[PDB]
């Protein structure tokens, strides 16, 4: 059944001399006939015209089904290991996140236009205990949580947090933070400041963040939907979690002009900014698109 | 396989889904068992839902007058039981009605929480003259108990005080029966030919479908561990 | 919750568990729909291992003596009936009996395939004088057909010749009752009792809890999807 | 006087992993890693191989079994602890995201985002197919998501049936339909008409109704994201398709503008009876054609 | 060009291990490992993934489909020859006695197996525990138990015991239990015994069967082996048994010599013919019969 | 929740007061004020009795829960853990390939396995799959074990010293085996040939040993009983053995002419040296079977 064999004395099966296996398929008149004369029994069907002239009697074009099917599937393969990237052309899934999925990196979306322009991309969910699960096998294709988390994948991990901005909040068409500039966190519940997810790993840096300044995270009632986080403040007010990176972009649209701030993080202990967080194996990197890009991106982030 | 054959099915515009309904295997008329048991139970343990109460304001009472009527409270909350309707509200509601002028009461013309609805509308329901007639307000509920009238909402006047024991099973008529067919060789064979109707707020489909599982149950929640 | 306690229960002759069993809380007579239920459908059927043939061809005859009786077929045959036993067998196996001399028959005496037992052995069986008594060999089969004693072991003759359809009925006296109750503020809920007994084969718990879920199947294989 | 450094220990006894999964918990990245030292001495089934990165010593199976039975015997004992405390979590997951959400809906809002801890609804990212399955099934369990081609149902609540879209969208100053005023497709598709999280069900419906003719979306990224597939449209090659839906904004700021498209998208809540009993999530069904909309 | 390499190639592709599969044939030091990368070029989708040691990358789904269709496509053309080639099938498994494989029954049953159902032949022994179970099982199909009653019907088979005897002793050098001939009831052994399944029931019988009348017992060493057997022929040291139809073929054995207790199991179990089913097996039935039974 | 605090309280709740906890917990004193306050509020019930003198307030008596069921499991470790009890004390084992009990057993059986008699380890011809598998899965415990083709079988654990020697071959003169030479290439591996169990460490061993020892292989039948042999051994069928070692007791048969025969294939040699195969570490090491018998498998198992 094998492809010498098979393609050989199938193709055959309408052509010979054998001459017509050693051509398409290979197996010269030698490896072919020999072994075609012993496997002329194997399959149990006589293929092609024994020592006659022409003929189709009991060939692979019906032994293809349980033959052919097969080495197709390597004829796929036989064509190449694909054409943009062996496995996965399209393999650039980003995190969900609430943080900095939106404006922090515009020269490495230059870069990847740069090294590829308008080239199509995807994304996934990790958590950041999903996060982790998820990243010590590489799924979340690129993937940031805060580092101390998601560690296995190939080659050690490599843990490596590109940078790690310090928190803020959002203050707002009306907020009285967007009053009092700064924010501590208990500036927060001074207004209805409503945590992220317990559980959510993304929380549980916040937890610092939100509660080592005159305040404890309070997650009461969050919808779990940036929509939402707009949908009760486009009313003017209600203040929950957009951290710094993306905390030049608190300000924004006529309801509102908002008050920026810097980092009030008394929460740190060792080193604790939330981390933006490219973590790989060598396999995952070894190809310009994410290695050299993946590299550049956790490089081109200003804050623009 | 021991087995119903749904069988003549015609619920006609609905009230009374004439039913004839054929369960063919039962060795020995046991079958009978589950026929005179559903018998009560597929109209035992139900949940129809019906009236209470009615709001007459301006006649507080309840054997006076409302003028126009050409049928006083007595033949106004008489006319109730009649009534016929639906919720899932599963707690109570209302409607009113301020039709006035010569009318009958197109028994549709209604006052329309949730579901309530004239499972069938057009019931005459009320007389009047070109008068101002007046509204009538009322629950609305599931129940079972149709016996006791006492302290009903006698318990808090929410309103008119004026509250009547409502009667709810839709099915009114019934005709459950069994025949011991053949097969009695290896055991003397008999079916069950049983009707039931309904008022046409509920089917069997979803009455005697109901009480089946309803008891099986409950009649049988357990092998009586003992 | 609608439920049983296990109530009184007997512990001696097992030949009736005694055995008063209750349910407390079925809101009104749907319980009572359960009572009969069982009634009935406990004695309706458990399919019952009984003796049926008989092989004596002391006579191959069914009236002849055979002698050192001090009792004949008529009152063998007879004292079938009320012998007691069961298997699994769910096939017919024999048991034969060759005692001799004078005696009684321990009716514990016996003979004996796979699971077969005098449930209660003892009981009076058979006198005999000093003289050679002979053998009594007979099927055995655990079935509904405690009815029709006629064909059967008769168009296939097997010598010593007779079978009956014996009782395969082990749970007799039986019974219960009701009433209503206190617990009236959730509805004056209400009470059933039961007795059953049985031969001392089959506790209640393999008969009545056992015809519990006997129908409670069969009761509706489907759910009434007419 | 260990469970936190178990926490991570349980990894170095799992597949090895010391120092990794050591630094995840909250300390240096190699501190449990040599906390497996300090157990080491008492223990006698603590492993610290130097020679099998991974092949295991079997300090597991003996010194393991609390540490697990613990390990959720001290989390349960302080899970217990506040759990049964006035814990009241009357919570149930609804629909309610891209489209209507994007603009008339902020009613809901107003009473899922200005309440308080109460009525708690995880809505988070899910369309029509994801919410077929998660909304559908009600994990979400009726929506504001296009018609799960199948619904309808009336009671426990204020019934209702469905509302829609008109054929317009918001863009930017010039954000590409900005640009072509050609509500025909084929306008703001150069920005590779990104699929705002591919294929919801209102995201499709109008999708596919959009681009089923010559037109194509074509787009680049294919997440689930308003900020960031919005957010990006401040680097600008990519935008919205929600049908004149989720514009209140270049119905609003017209650095987001508003020339229209032409096409179809319709919504009636999946209307769950499992708030046909309840109004959490029967509110948000009777809410929507009530209250969400308006 | 590669049909075999293939087999370990799914083993990377279920628990990512090409050194730890490879380890029970023996090639450099992981050879399959640098033989992925060697592949990821031959192969469009070869995760490599040398990396996710526990866990992937999807060379699986994508080349892998043929690649158990053709594994069990090449197989069972490989199973095709024998598929048509005479074969028949005598092969089965027959549950015999511990010492019914030697030149005891064999012989007559080899014979009367000459007699239509010679079984493509075996050695066979189990310990009248499981062996019921093979009985009902169906894999084995005739089997030999000794406390569990039960039979059926006739001819090829029915109630049948397999032999009786104060459960006997292989006794050999480093044994002076050939005096242990038979005491009363138990007086042979009498120290540490135990016997063949840590478990079995002639296991628990001659265990009890020493302590049928208390040759008593610690559980060290059982009837495993041929040798583990005769390490009870060995030992006098921790100790077993061996039956009477055990003996014809266990005395003529290379050292033992048997050895009851006046020590006491029969053998009972449903050895009829439940497994055999088959006038030819039937003729076993005849050989189980005219060979042990008392 | 510490043991310390736990059980200090936990108990105290029936001394009433302070110092008990340290004459019941580990505490020297009465250094149980700062667990007392830190556990009077954090479980969230009231510990001993504030100005209420003796009287059970129950701290503990609900708090065992977890709290000393859970340090109960280290309650067993803190008697012993590493001194006789060891997460089971006694605990060696052997998963023999069967050939010692030629005159090896006894003195393997005794030195110790008579003078601490409790572990139920055996001398058993495992399986060989099924070696590999219970080598991995579970059996008697450890391996004395020829290695002869499974090399590599992941290994990496601790020896002890097991055996060495040759699967030595009955032939007979009363067989026509007289005229077999020597057990060798031709005359050890010819007839309807015969082996041990398929799936079988001595019979992956012993068809080794028709593929060691180059036997035709026909395994028209399987026999470890070894009764096989002289069934047809002298009277002709097959032909297979007992080891070396196990030929020592095996040769106990008459009319078997002796022919040393697997460490013997080919030319009545390349056959079963007995490579000792071992891992087992330290594993729960430190108690009888397992300190003395663990290290005496090495000298004992193969004693001559």
């Amino acid at each position: 059944m094998r492809l010498e064999q098979l393609q050989a004395f199938l193709a055959i099966a309408e052509t010979g001399s054998f001459q017509k296996a050693a051509s398409k398929c290979g197996v010269t008149q030698s490896t072919i006939s020999r072994q075609i004369q012993s496997l002329e029994a194997d399959l149990g069907l006589e293929l092609f015209h024994r020592t006659n002239h022409s003929k189709l009697t009991l060939g692979g074009e019906r032994l293809l089904p349980r033959a052919r099917k097969i080495c197709l599937e390597w004829e796929t393969a036989t064509q190449e290991l694909g054409d943009l990237i062996a496995g996965k052309q399209p393999e650039l899934c980003i995190a969900a996140i609430h943080s900095l999925c939106g404006s922090y990196l515009p020269p490495v979306l230059q870069k990847f236009c740069r090294d590829y322009p308008e080239v199509q991309l995807r994304v996934t969910s990790l958590g950041s205990d999903r996060a982790l699960k998820v990243l010590k096998d590489g799924l979340v294709d690129l993937a940031i949580v805060m580092n101390n988390r998601f560690l296995t994948t190939g080659r050690d991990m490599v843990v490596e947090v590109l940078y790690d901005e310090p928190i803020e909040l959002l203050t707002a068409a009306n907020h009285p933070l967007a009053a009092y500039e700064r924010v501590p966190w208990s500036e927060l519940v001074r207004y209805p400041q409503v945590v992220f997810k317990d559980g959510y790993g993304m929380q549980r840096l916040v937890q610092e963040k939100f509660e080592r300044l005159e305040a404890t995270l309070q997650a009461a009632l969050e919808v779990n939907t940036l929509d939402a986080f707009r949908g009760v403040v486009r009313q003017g007010e209600l203040i929950a979690l957009l951290p710094s990176s993306a905390l030049v972009e608190a300000r924004l649209d006529p309801t509102l002009a908002v008050r920026p701030l810097a980092n009030s993080a008394l929460p740190e202990n060792s080193g604790l900014t939330r981390r933006v967080v490219m973590v790989t194996t060598q396999d995952r990197l070894q190809i310009p698109p994410i290695k050299h890009f993946w590299q550049l991106v956790r490089e081109n982030i200003p804050p623009i | 396989q021991f087995q119903i054959e749904c069988v003549e099915s015609n619920t006609e515009e609905s009230r009374n889904h004439y039913s004839k309904f054929i369960l063919e295997p039962l060795e020995r008329g046991q079958g009978t068992t589950v026929g005179n048991a559903l018998r009560r139970v597929l109209l035992s343990n139900l949940e129809g839902t019906a009236v209470t109460a009615v709001r007459i304001a301006g006649v507080s009472h309840e054997f006076a007058t409302v003028p126009g009527v050409r049928e006083d409270v007595l033949e106004i909350i008489m006319r109730m039981k009649e009534v016929i309707l639906k919720s899932y509200s599963s707690q109570a509601q209302i409607g009113r009605l301020l039709v006035n002028g010569p009318t009958t009461i197109t028994a549709s013309h209604f006052d329309l929480p949730s579901e309530v609805e004239v499972i069938d509308p057009t019931q005459y329901v009320a007389t009047i003259a070109e008068g101002g007639k007046l509204e009538m307000e009322f629950r609305i509920e599931r129940g079972k108990g149709y016996r006791t009238v006492e302290r009903g909402r006698e318990e808090a006047t929410s309103l008119d005080f004026l509250q009547i024991d409502s009667i709810f099973m839709p099915v009114r008529k019934v005709n459950y029966s069994v025949e011991e067919v053949r097969a009695d060789g290896s055991i003397p064979k008999d079916r069950l030919l049983l009707e039931v109707w309904t008022n046409g707020s509920i089917s069997p489909q979803e009455a005697l479908s109901s009480a089946a599982g309803i008891l099986v149950d409950l009649f049988n929640p357990l092998k009586d561990i003992s």
